[PDB]
RNA sequence: AUACUUACCUUAAGAUAUCAGAGGAAAGUCCUACUGAUCAAACAUGCGCUUCCAAUAGUAGAAGGACGUUAAGCAUUUAUCAUUGAACUAGUUCAUUGAAGUCAUUGAUGCAAACUCCUUGGUCACACACACGGCGCGGAAGGCGUG
RNA sequence: AAAAAAAAAAGGUAUGUAUUAA
């Protein structure tokens, strides 16, 4: 499927589509953007998947097909208290090289902003 | 006296006192004297073990752990025992810890 | 406290022109005014007699 | 942290809530603090068992909040800029 | 006008029962020492829920109330 | 309290007795109602239930005398919605739509507008619009109705099939504003 | 405005008896005379009785932890 | 650290849900940083409005930990 | 003293992280945060079977286990195998570390000595 | 003046705010009268010379 | 700490709920931020998808079947032309954004409950909110009580007849040339 | 952008890899673009390292979706409580009074299929080549190693 | 034999008023 870097922390992984497990047995799958000290994180396009009480008997030990009722909720902010564990689903729309490119161009543009602001403030 | 007034070393002397003289001195005297301790968790089963280390939060490192857990369904009971060589225990689960004679 | 009155059912001579409980078409009026209310319609009845 | 700052950026916009009790409060966000406890205006409430009601004003404790749904257009909001250039802070 | 901390300082090395919040279990024993979080140490304790227990350490979160 | 202070007032006795003397005027009904509302003005859940029972029975007894009033079914629905029970709002929308034999443009538009907020389960929500369509859909001014319905597809639906499906039907209807679509 | 712990201090000095509800799991409610309190809202109750939820047994002078406190009611 | 902002709520009759099941209604008096809320003329709401409802006391204080949602029924 | 600083020297070891759910995770261990957030690499995480003539297992842990996406359809018992699970710290109950490593070398904290050597 | 300042300001401080506003307006009128008197005195001084 | 407001790019020192609340509500910060999301929102419509092309080797069959089909002519406007037509199309989209046909409100203007519903300030659901939505109005009506007793006869030289239905500017030559009857 | 008026407010602390040895200002501290070991980051760079990267010699197929249709699909189970009066067996029906009452019953639960539509990929080069299981150019994602 | 004084505003955000062109 997908191989995550053998040493990769929550800061190394951004924009990866994640799979988030809460205490209540439901899952939030989507792109991570930010997170925090106490690990409450922000997902971009996320869908909460749930195993109904009626399908649950199908998971108890004996090819299984579970009907997982899920609903779509975009740009949420989770709470660190509820989060249990996190897994990686996919890798970002952009490669590593391309993200280096956009990072460098973004930084250069950011410096250009500071110069254009400084010299717009100084003379007038 | 509140803790935010004290300096960096006064907290170290405070923790040294609390470990040496205080409730957790029951565990400390148990670590030095090689006396096995009984620990009840909130998960409702009990480990008979020997404490190699402990800490402020009560989380502690153990050696020769023996876990004892029973379960019942409709008043049908079974006792299960699980042996472990070395273990690390997070301190929030524990409730009572006694020092065996 | 309040009585519920149906001037249609009253002028039509039917029985149930008033009730304590709220029913679909009745108008709430003050109980003490109920007697007064009857006065206001009597001439209409007097025209039919 | 950024997650709370995004909640402060969502003031005056329709948001959704999930309390850990199971209910759902969807409505317009008036106030929010750094303790994540928010107060909402003209909100529709869904009880854990589905019964839906309506209340004009509500205040919820942040510890009981589970997830908050925020208008999608805040995704590209400047909080998420990785490389950003700030000026020098004023001297006081 | 006694407050909790001087109340524990006055209950040292006296016989005190402590009710935990779970099974309505109370440990009856001579208090030894307390922490700033009101961790408890006990000698010659007995568990009531019938047994006899030599020495006890009780963590602060699980106790319901402390009585003499 | 406020209730008893409203009863002992002379204006309630006079306005009321006028209504009960002259039922079909609708001028005395609307004064009796506008007055008993304004007495209650903090109409939120705090106000005592006797007064809410009176004002509610006043609406429901007025709408029976005049089965066609659209803005009053709407207004009484909104009173029930601000008061915190949406089930009574639904029911009395159903009542107004039933008084018109399910065809009135304002009660369907102002109804579904209410229905967008208080009803999840996208399927049922759209069944409301399909029920409204086979009734009031061909109304000459119904375009703004469709503007709601198209607005609800593009927000709900990821496929975009249904938007072409519906907008293709709107093309063939001689509405007042066809050109917008 | 009347801060809540100020109100509790008005329960200490006014010597009014109080009923206090615990968490919904335990199933008992305590009542007695609140004597003094700490910053953590853990209170000492003199002449306290535990009522299951009126045959409850009398407790004593008892320190009750603030973690289990739900209501303090006169 | 920061005091919760109830400032518009105080003196207004307010309903708030204690834990999962319970719902208490009373006139808010004061509050603190833990959202401990003291109110007067408390009443415990139940299924039957006049019947199962029973008043608590002249002054009641609530631990902020058991507070879930707080709605004011008032202006 | 913070005993979590011990776990940070256990890096690159086979370990079981036994959580509050009863869920057990066997895996190779990577950097442990100061809050005891434990990040693993190649993990097989499962639930034990209480036998007791069919005692229903944790209902939340089965759902949380199927929802990792790592449970394969043809597994007869209840397990899942996946790469890179990151575990919040407060979820951990017990940690069973291997028998081979010696504690006397790892249980020495450099800050504890540093405080005594300096005084 | 009440409807304009009533929206943003709390209702409990609306009364004292209103009284302070009326007092300020009165003080403004007084200052205007004093300026008028000074103007009259200046006119008289210009007429005497 | 210090609160950096990245919309305005201006720092504010020692963040406090009062000063931060005042800045966020501030008029300048308001204009700056609103314009910011106006740009960030116009971009997603402005940005071209530019999806990647995958070209496969055309088979011998469809090259022969497509060779007999004649080549179609393509039209390409001049730069000066396409700039103007893009301007026009964009300004037409902006027009279709703001249309929102209200004619129902124009129909019921004289209804007995018109003041309780369509005025939207005096309503129940939305009524109380509009008051708090009123701006601070720093410096420098249609009441609900109306009855049917006003305007008893809706027509006494009062009303304007209903506005004619609109028409597309492009196809405006499609209209039937002459009316069926003689209007004044 | 400048000037004036009014309002709201002001500094948690400390630190920037560790260990050991030699030197400078018996104990400790500080320091040495000093010496070794270990660790970490960035940058390069390699491995017959591992996995993956779609038909045109054809009208296809792989991954993932539909908050899509068939579809009132098929098979199941559900639609408030209290008080009074009448009849009634020894619980049932009707009428009245009060309380709350998410919508749905074309619903909800389970079961399965068919169809249709969306997003994505090197739709690369050489080759149509009787083998015992390689050593074409790149891209993506990793593991390991040296500098 | 002994002796005598001190050096200072800071600067952020918001609101209202005036100025910066045929
Ligand atoms: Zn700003």
């Amino acid at each position: 499927k997908i191989q995550v870097a053998h040493s990769s922390r929550l800061a190394n992984l951004i924009d990866y589509k994640l799979r988030v497990l809460t205490q209540d047995g439901r899952v939030y799958i989507g792109q991570l953007m930010a997170f925090d000290k106490h690990m409450n994180l922000v997902l971009n396009e996320c869908i909460e998947e749930r195993v109904p009480k009626t399908q649950l008997d199908k998971l108890r030990p004996r090819t299984l097909n579970i009907k997982v009722e899920k609903r779509v909720l975009g740009l949420t902010i989770l709470r660190g208290e509820q989060i249990l564990s996190t897994v990686v689903e996919d890798k970002p729309l952009l490669s590593k090289k391309e993200r280096l490119v956009r990072d460098k161009k973004e930084k250069k543009q950011a410096q250009k902003q500071t110069k254009l602001r400084k010299e717009k403030e100084k003379k007038p | 006296r509140p803790k935010h007034e004290l300096s960096r070393a006064e907290l170290e002397e405070l923790e040294e006192f609390e470990f040496k003289h205080g409730p957790m001195s029951l565990i400390n005297d148990a670590m030095v004297t090689r006396t096995p301790v009984i620990i009840s968790l909130r998960n409702n089963h009990k480990i008979i073990a020997r404490v190699k280390a402990f800490d402020r939060h009560c989380n502690m490192v153990l050696e020769n752990v023996k876990e004892l857990w029973t379960e019942k369904k409709g008043k049908n009971v079974i006792n299960r025992e699980r042996f472990i060589s070395k273990l690390f225990l997070r301190g929030d689960s524990v409730i009572v810890v006694l020092k065996t004679p | 406290d309040i009585v519920f009155v149906s001037p249609q059912l009253y002028l039509s001579s039917q029985e149930g022109w008033k009730s304590d409980s709220a029913k679909s078409g009745f108008i709430p009026i003050l109980k003490n005014d109920l007697q007064r209310f009857q006065d206001s319609l009597k001439h209409i009845v007097d025209a039919r007699n | 942290g950024i997650p709370v700052k995004l909640l402060n950026e969502a003031q005056g916009h329709i948001v959704s809530l999930e309390l850990t009790t199971g209910a759902t409060y969807r409505g317009k966000l008036v106030e929010s603090e750094d303790s994540m406890n928010v107060q909402l205006r003209d909100v529709i409430a869904t009880e854990p068992q589905g019964a839906v009601t309506h209340m004009d004003q509500i205040f919820v404790r942040g510890s009981q909040i589970k997830f908050i749904v925020v208008p999608d257009l805040l995704k590209n909001a400047p909080l998420f800029k990785k490389n950003s250039s700030r000026p020098m802070p004023p001297i006081r | 006008p006694v407050n909790p901390k001087p109340f524990l300082k006055g209950l040292v090395n006296h016989r005190v029962g402590v009710k935990l919040k779970f099974n309505s279990t109370e440990y009856r024993g001579t208090l030894v020492s307390t922490d700033n979080y009101f961790n408890l140490q006990l000698n010659e304790a007995e568990e009531f829920v019938h047994g006899t227990l030599g020495e006890i350490f009780i963590r602060c979160n699980n106790v319901l109330y402390i009585r003499e | 309290d406020k209730y008893t202070a409203l009863i002992h007032d002379e204006n309630f006795s006079t306005l009321t007795l006028n209504v009960s003397r002259y039922p079909k005027s609708l001028a005395y009904w609307e004064k009796l109602l506008n007055y008993i509302v304004k007495a209650s003005a903090p109409i939120c859940k705090s106000t005592e239930p006797q007064l809410l029972k009176l004002i509610r029975c006043t609406y429901s007894s007025m709408l029976n005398e005049f089965p066609y009033l659209e803005n009053y079914y709407i207004d009484f629905a909104l009173l029930e919605y601000k008061l915190g029970n949406v089930s009574m709002s639904h029911k009395i929308f159903q009542r107004g739509l039933q008084a018109f034999n399910q065809r009135s443009l304002l009660l369907w538009t102002s109804y579904l507008k209410f229905c967008n907020n208080v009803i999840s389960h996208q399927k049922q929500l759209f069944k409301k619009y399909e029920t409204a369509e086979e009734y009031v859909g061909l109304h000459f001014f119904s375009g703004e109705f469709w503007d709601l319905y198209l607005e609800q597809i593009s927000s709900r639906c990821t496929s975009s099939k249904k938007y072409w499906n519906v907008l293709r039907k709107i093309l063939e209807i001689p509405l007042h504003s066809f050109s917008k679509f | 405005m009347v801060p809540p712990i100020n109100c509790i201090f008005n329960f200490l000095q006014q010597q009014t008896p109080v009923t206090i509800w615990l968490f919904e799991q335990i199933g008992i409610r305590i009542k007695g005379k609140i004597v003094g309190f700490d910053e953590f809202m853990n209170v000492v109750i003199d002449e306290a009785v535990e009522i299951p939820v009126e045959k409850g047994t009398p407790l004593g002078k008892i320190l009750l932890k603030g973690d289990n406190i739900t209501l303090i009611t006169s | 650290v920061s005091t919760p902002e109830l400032k518009k709520y105080m003196d207004k009759k307010i309903l708030l849900n204690i834990n999962g099941s319970r719902k208490v209604a009373g006139i808010l008096r004061g509050y603190d940083i833990f959202l401990n809320v003291v109110l007067d003329d408390a009443m415990e709401i139940n299924g039957e409005d006049p019947a199962n409802n029973h008043q608590l006391g002249l002054q009641t204080v609530i631990r902020g930990n058991s507070i879930i949602s707080l709605e004011a029924l008032d202006a | 003293m913070k005993l979590v600083n011990f776990l940070k020297k256990l890096r690159n070891e086979q370990v079981t992280i036994e959580l509050k759910n009863g869920t057990t995770v066997w895996g190779t261990l990577q950097s442990v945060s100061p809050q005891m957030n434990a990040i693993l690499t190649d993990v097989k995480l499962t639930l034990p079977q209480p036998r007791l003539n069919k005692l229903n297992s944790n209902g939340i842990a089965m759902a949380s286990l199927y929802l990792t996406g790592g449970q394969q359809p043809t597994a007869s018992d209840n397990i899942a195998s996946l790469q890179y699970i990151n575990i919040r710290g407060n979820t951990i109950r017990q940690i069973i570390l291997p028998d081979s490593l010696n504690l006397d070398s790892l249980l020495v904290d450099q800050k504890q000595l540093n405080s005594l050597r300096r005084s | 003046a009440a409807a304009a300042a009533a929206a943003a300001a709390a209702a409990a401080a609306a009364a004292a705010a209103a009284a302070a506003a009326a007092a300020a307006a009165a003080a403004a009128a007084a200052a205007a009268a004093a300026a008028a008197a000074a103007a009259a005195a200046a006119a008289a001084a210009a007429a005497a010379a | 700490t210090r609160y950096y407001c990245e919309y305005c790019h201006s720092y504010l020192t020692h963040d406090t709920l009062s000063v931060r609340k005042s800045h966020l509500v501030g008029k300048n910060h308001l204009r700056i931020t609103a314009d910011y999301y106006r740009n960030k929102a116009r971009d997603i419509i402005n940005k071209h998808n530019h999806k990647r092309r995958h070209i496969g080797k055309r088979g011998r069959k469809e090259r022969e079947n497509s060779s007999q089909n004649e080549t179609l002519k393509v039209t390409c406007l001049s730069n000066k032309e396409k700039r103007h037509i893009m301007h026009v199309k964009k300004m037409n989209q902006k027009e279709l954004a703001q249309t929102s046909i209200d004619t129902l409100k124009l129909l019921y203007d004289g209804s007995p409950g018109y003041s309780k519903v369509f005025v939207d300030a005096n309503r129940f659901d939305i009524g109380d909110l509009v008051k708090a939505s009123k701006l601070p109005q720093r410096a420098n009506s249609r009441s609900r009580d109306e009855t049917c007793e006003s305007n008893p006869f809706p027509r006494l030289n009062n009303p304007k007849k209903l506005e004619p239905p609109k028409i597309l500017s492009q196809w405006s030559n499609t209209i039937p040339k002459t009316s069926i009857f003689y209007s004044v």
